C-alpha cells in the first residue's frame, strides 16, 4: 500500500509516496536522490521521535489510510553540519488572513 | 524520478515529481527546474501540490474517490491560484 | 436528441450512492425533459424499476453538481441477465481544483455578494454560472 507523505525541513518540503512495507533507511535514499545528502547526514522524525533506520514506515505510524494523497502525512527531516546534527526545524506555512465578511 | 521545485511567494521551497506539476499549463509553460510564484503563499501552494498528488492518484481509478478538503479561510485564495494557473 | 426510448421493457437496477454527497437522479423523459426522482443520502442504495434504453444522470441534490456513474455521464439501463440488476455505481469525478474552489465558495457566500468578492470579474461570472442540467444536456448534444 502506498503511503502520502511531505518530507520537511526548514523551508524544503517534498511530496513523494512510499511503500508502507518500505524503510525509513529507503525513505532517507530517497531524499539523497533529491537533496544529494547521504543517508549518514539524515535525521527523520515522527513528530518529534527520532525514526530507526531498519523500521518499516508502517511501524513508525505511515499508514494508507492516514498518509493520503489530498492530506499527506508529515516527515521531519534534519541534516548533519560537519560534527554534529542540526536541531530539528520547520518552518510553519504562512497564515490564511481573515474570512471576508461575506463568507461568514 | 525527475522533480522540480515551486517557490512560494513567502520562500517555502515545495520539490514535486514532474509529471505532478505538468498537471498545470502554466507551470508547463513556465518550465518549457525551478518557478517562483510571487503572489502564491505556502498555505496555498502546499494545497495546490496536495490537489497534483490527489488528482494523479484518482484520475482513471475506480476505488471510491473522496471529496477533495479545501478550509473556508484558503478557498478564496485557492481559488485564484486554480484560475492562474488553469487546473 | 438525448432522451428515453419508449421501450416498455423493464430492467431493475440498483442505484449505489459511492458519493458524500445528496444525490438526485434525473431521469430524460421521452421527450427529453429532465425529471427528477427521490433523493440517495451518502453512502446508500436503492433498487429502482427502470426500463432498457432509458436515460440517466445523477447530480448533487444541494448544489447540482455533475456526478459520474459507472465512470461516465449518462447511465442506460441494459437487458438484465439471468435475473440479476444492473448497477449504477454514483462516484465524485475527480474535479478540477478551480471547479472544486467555486464549490466551496459557492457554500460560503450567498449568491448577492459573489460581487463583493475581490476576484476578476471573469471569477465571478464563473461562480454566477453554477451547475445545471439544462446546460449540460445542451452540452451532451
Ligand atoms: C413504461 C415506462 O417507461 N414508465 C415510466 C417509469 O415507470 N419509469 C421511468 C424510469 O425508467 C424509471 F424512473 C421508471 C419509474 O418511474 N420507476 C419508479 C421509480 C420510483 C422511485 C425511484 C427512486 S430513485 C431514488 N429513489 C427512488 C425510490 C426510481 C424509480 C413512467 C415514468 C412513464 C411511468
Amino acid at each position: 500500500m502506498d503511503v502520502f507523505l511531505m518530507i520537511r525541513r526548514h523551508k524544503t518540503t517534498i511530496f513523494t509516496d512510499a511503500k508502507e512495507s518500505s524503510t525509513v533507511f529507503e525513505l532517507k535514499r530517497i531524499v539523497e536522490g533529491i537533496l544529494k545528502r547521504p543517508p549518514d547526514e539524515q535525521r527523520l522524525y515522527k513528530d518529534d521521535q527520532l525514526l530507526d533506520d531498519g523500521k518499516t514506515l508502517g511501524e513508525c505510524g505511515f499508514t494508507s489510510q492516514t498518509a493520503r494523497p489530498q492530506a499527506p502525512a508529515t516527515v521531519g527531516l534534519a541534516f548533519r553540519a560537519d560534527d554534529t546534527f542540526e536541531a530539528l526545524c520547520i518552518e510553519p506555512f504562512s497564515s490564511p488572513p481573515e474570512l471576508p465578511d461575506v463568507m461568514k | 524520478m525527475m522533480y522540480v521545485k515551486l517557490i512560494s511567494s513567502d520562500g517555502h521551497e515545495f520539490i514535486v515529481k514532474r509529471e505532478h506539476a505538468l498537471t498545470s499549463g502554466t507551470i508547463k509553460a513556465m518550465l518549457s527546474n525551478e518557478v517562483n510564484f510571487r503572489e502564491i503563499p505556502s498555505h496555498v501552494l502546499s494545497k495546490v501540490c496536495m490537489y497534483f498528488t490527489y488528482k494523479v492518484r484518482y484520475t482513471n481509478s475506480s476505488t471510491e474517490i473522496p471529496e477533495f478538503p479545501i478550509a473556508p479561510e484558503i478557498a478564496l485564495e485557492l481559488l485564484m491560484a486554480a484560475n492562474f494557473l488553469d487546473c | 436528441v438525448l432522451r428515453s426510448v419508449n421501450s416498455r421493457e423493464p430492467s431493475q437496477v440498483i442505484f449505489c450512492n459511492r458519493s458524500p454527497r445528496v444525490v438526485l437522479p434525473v431521469w430524460l423523459n421521452f421527450d427529453g425533459e429532465p425529471q427528477p426522482y427521490p433523493t440517495l443520502p451518502p453512502g446508500t442504495g436503492r433498487r429502482i424499476h427502470s426500463y432498457r434504453g432509458h436515460l440517466w444522470l445523477f447530480r448533487d441534490a444541494g448544489t447540482h453538481d455533475g456526478l459520474l456513474v459507472n465512470q461516465t455521464e449518462l447511465f442506460v439501463p441494459s437487458l438484465n441477465v439471468d435475473g440479476q440488476p444492473i448497477f449504477a455505481n454514483i462516484t465524485l469525478p475527480v474535479y478540477t481544483l478551480k471547479e472544486r474552489c467555486l464549490q466551496v465558495v459557492r457554500s460560503l457566500v450567498k449568491p448577492e455578494n459573489y460581487r463583493r468578492l475581490d476576484i476578476v470579474r471573469s471569477l465571478y461570472e464563473d461562480l454566477e454560472d453554477h451547475p445545471n442540467v439544462q446546460k449540460d444536456l445542451e452540452r451532451l448534444t
